[PDB]
């Protein structure tokens, strides 16, 4: 009844794309377009009616045919990432319920300024003695790999925007209870920046 | 020839404070394919022509599952009006409602329909463009203001300008055999001599096919509806219709009258005498 | 954002238990729909009150019942858990114009047994002085470890106050056995601040880590303190060198 | 095929 | 408030004498729904009377045909006996074949 594509989108900051949804309906009430954040609850966006209609706001642009509804997103930026589901409603059922499509789930892929790719030594503010390994700064392209090594702890990449500065940053951590653990080894596993900076 | 199809509610408290009843019956033309009554343990939408029988499960889930959900709305809406016209809890009061399409020789929607009465009198109707109301009084604009807020309007038209053709174009097709065939009517003259210098003509259509018919009594040329008896076109129960007019005629001898009828079903508009 | 308002936000809770989820539909709605997403799954329909009285259903389990207070908040029971029945759960009431305006959800877990449920601990890690000589910046991470089941929220408060800007937190938490099925888990964060600001020893910085775990509706035989929803946090103070 | 009604649909 | 039934009673086919046909009482034209219809053959009540579901008209009032089989003879009447809360009595009308 509804079907939404693709399922995962991963696209560049910048990268304009259009999500699909396919509805089936003896008569369509209204098509619905909602966005989810994770761990929320779908927050409304947009309804369409009829053949033809479109409703836009900011990089979001909405239109309906009599087979689906696109939900066109131009020059996308890393906060449009999210979940986008499309919901309809039919006029051969009573009351106001939605079904729902399984969602797109969209991640936008920031463009990264001025890398400066390191990998630094964090210390542990109690003592404790217990230590982290920080790879920052690297551009939108390379990507952190996981260790088969179950002693050491190797987090997926994530995107920090200081908006003070128009200043985007992404960073990796990696950490160990092994002691003989060093930072400039803890990311081995990932095909790293010739560039990388370790600080000695 | 041209089609409608039309959905026919009454929802009827009962005098004192018992369930209300409702009924929905469903027609192509004037020839009934559904029904559902609610007063009954369990409920079911029932087929009422042949051609509505094939329709499999899910169609007839999807409307008794309208139907029954209506059961409780309407209940409401009764509860509703009593409240805006004042009355009390004993007495029965009805709604009754009556929606659907006509469509034209092409097949395409010609209008679309949405008309509302409280006991027995318009309270509010669904214009020609569909997508404003005329409300009868200060009550049925209340009922405006909840339906604009609602926008029952744009869904009611979205409904009968797509599922509503549609699904009527579907009946047309298979029940085509019943639905688009036109009998002509089997026409007479019936001399009633009341014995006066004075006599009442009747001229009969008997056996047609759809309902729509005029019989008109003609004076050397002349159209008198005035003291005409135009008796109200009744089912024959075999699917076919029956009419008749009659004048009170000068007859001593005076035969100047003539019959015109037409019909679908007929060639060409016909014109009878009495034939002694 | 949004109007509609659920507890409980989480549920742990142990095979054969039963549970209630509470909704209270936006104020001026008088209808109430339950859905549920399960993992994997897209939001299904489970049932529809308006003003009181059931309207309609669902692919809603026999096991599972819901009513409409005359006040208009409703309950959705859900008895004999399986593991299955992990999922959020969402209403939402309908406007006159016909939108569905949604809760924030209530994520339920349903676990085997709650031995295994274990508050995180959490450790701030200052900058490196290197980082900060290097860009004139200065990163603090957060770890969040040995937490199971993985309902935390993980918040960074700057002099006292929450901060979003110069912070990215994991999207998922690690497994720390990830071979192993009720694996405890690992969350990390950072807040990326300017050098100057680090090196204010006035400034104070803290990780703060939200644990949902146990519910007093739940029992405890084992000797550790029973691990209930609590904070968890960890601090520190700017640095002159 | 009749149509159904949405939420707040009543007189 | 009230409508009064409008009654017609008439065959199915041309009356014929002796050959097999059915007997209508079409009551239409009234309001409210509760109406009592029934056939009668020399004064006294037919049993096996149908009916069609009631509906009503684009004038909101109700209407519904009941009928039977009969075999017309030159001495049996019928009539179509109604009555409605609009009614003092049963308003009765004869059959006229000759109609």
């Amino acid at each position: 009844q509804v079907t939404q594509s693709p399922e995962a989108l991963r696209l560049q900051e910048g990268e304009s794309s259009s999500l699909n949804c396919s509805y089936t309906v003896s008569g369509l009430r209204g098509l619905f377009w909602y966005r989810q954040d994770p761990g929320k609850g779908p927050e409304f966006l947009f309804t369409l009616y009829s053949a033809g209609e479109e409703k836009e706001k900011e990089r979001l642009k909405a239109t309906l045919t009599k087979k689906e509804s696109f939900l066109h997103i131009t020059a996308p930026k890393p906060e449009d990432s999210a979940t986008y589901l499309c919901a309809v409603q039919d006029l051969g059922t009573s009351g106001s319920r939605l079904t729902f499509g399984e969602g797109t789930q969209l991640t936008v892929n920031p463009n990264i300024q001025n890398p400066d790719p390191a990998v630094y030594q964090l210390r542990d503010s109690k003592s404790s003695d217990k230590s982290v390994c920080l790879f920052t700064d690297f551009d939108s392209q390379t990507n952190v790999s996981q260790s088969k090594d179950s002693d050491v702890y190797i987090t997926d990449k994530c995107v920090l925007d200081m908006r003070s500065m128009d200043f985007k940053s992404n960073s990796a951590v990696a950490w160990s209870n092994k002691s003989d653990f060093a930072c400039a080894n803890a990311f081995n596993n990932s095909i790293i920046p010739e560039d990388t900076f370790f600080p000695s | 020839g041209s089609h409608s199809m039309r959905y026919f509610y009454t929802a009827m408290s009962r005098p004192g404070r018992g369930e209300p009843r409702f009924i929905a019956v469903g027609y192509v033309d004037d020839t009934q394919f559904v029904r559902f009554d609610s007063d009954a343990a369990s409920p079911r939408t029932e087929p009422r022509a042949p051609w509505i029988e094939q329709e499999g499960p899910e169609y007839w889930d999807r409307n008794t599952q309208i139907f029954k959900t209506n059961t409780q709305t309407y209940r409401e809406s009764l509860r509703n009006l009593r409240g805006y016209y004042n009355q009390s809890e004993a007495g029965s009061h009805i709604i009754q409602r009556m929606y659907g399409c006509d469509l034209g020789p092409d097949g395409r929607l010609l209008r679309g329909h949405d008309q509302s009465a409280y006991d027995g009198k318009d309270y509010i109707a669904l214009n020609e463009d569909l997508s404003s109301w005329t409300a009868a009084d200060t009550a049925a604009q209340i009922t405006q203001r909840k339906w604009e807020a609602a926008r029952v309007a744009e869904q009611l038209r979205a409904y009968l300008e797509g599922l509503c053709v549609e699904w009527l174009r579907r009946y047309l097709e298979n029940g085509k055999e019943t639905l688009q065939r036109a009998d002509p009517p089997k026409t007479h003259v019936t001399h009633h001599p009341v014995s006066d210098h004075e006599a009442t003509l009747r001229c009969w259509a008997l056996g047609f096919y759809p309902a729509e018919i005029t019989l008109t009594w003609q004076r050397d040329g002349e159209d008198q509806t005035q003291d005409t008896e135009l008796v109200e076109t009744r089912p024959a129960g075999d699917r076919t219709f029956q009419k008749w007019a009659a004048v009170v005629v000068p007859s001593g001898e005076e035969q100047r009258y003539t019959c015109h009828v037409q019909h679908e079903g007929l060639p060409k508009p016909l014109t009878l005498r009495w034939e002694p | 954002d949004s109007g509609v308002t659920q507890t409980p936000k989480h549920l742990i809770t142990a095979t054969g238990q039963r549970v209630t989820l509470r909704c209270s539909p936006r104020s001026g709605d008088l209808s109430v729909y339950w859905y549920q997403q399960s993992l994997d799954q897209g939001l299904q329909f489970l049932i529809q009150y308006y003003n009181g009285e059931e309207r309609a259903k669902g692919n809603i389990l026999e096991r599972f019942s819901a009513q409409q207070f005359p006040d208009l908040h409703s309950e959705l029971n859900l008895s004999s858990l399986e593991l299955g029945d992990s999922a959020l759960y969402f209403c939402a009431s309908s406007a006159r114009s016909g939108e569905l305006f949604f809760g924030e959800g209530s994520r339920l877990t349903v676990l085997e047994d709650l031995k295994n449920v274990f508050p995180p601990e959490v450790a701030v890690f200052e900058p490196s002085e290197a980082e900060i000589s290097h860009t004139q910046k200065a990163t603090l991470v957060c770890l969040a470890t040995g937490f199971y089941p993985d309902h935390v929220e993980l918040s960074w408060w700057v002099n006292g106050k929450e901060v979003h800007s110069g912070v990215c937190t994991d999207p998922q938490p690690l497994k720390e056995q990830p071979a192993l099925n009720d694996s405890r888990y690992a969350l990390s964060s950072r807040l990326r601040v300017s050098a100057t600001f680090w090196q204010n020893p006035r400034n104070h910085f803290r990780c703060q880590v939200q644990f949902y775990g146990l519910s007093e509706n739940d029992e405890w035989t084992q000797d550790r303190a029973k691990p209930v929803t609590q904070i968890v946090s960890a601090e520190a103070w700017g640095r002159a060198d | 095929h009749p149509v159904g009604e949405a939420d707040y649909f009543e007189y | 408030i009230q409508r009064t039934p409008k009654i017609q009673v008439y065959s199915r086919h041309p009356a014929e004498n002796g050959k097999s046909n059915f007997l209508n009482c079409y009551v239409s034209g009234f309001h409210p729904s509760d109406i009592e219809v029934d056939l009668l053959k020399n004064g006294e009540r037919i049993e096996k009377v149908e009916h069609s579901d009631l509906s009503f008209s684009k004038d909101w009032s109700f209407y519904l045909l009941y009928y039977t089989e009969f075999t017309p003879t030159e001495k049996d009447e019928y009539a179509c006996r109604v009555n409605h809360v609009t009614l003092s009595q049963p308003k009765i009308v004869k059959w006229d074949r000759d109609m």
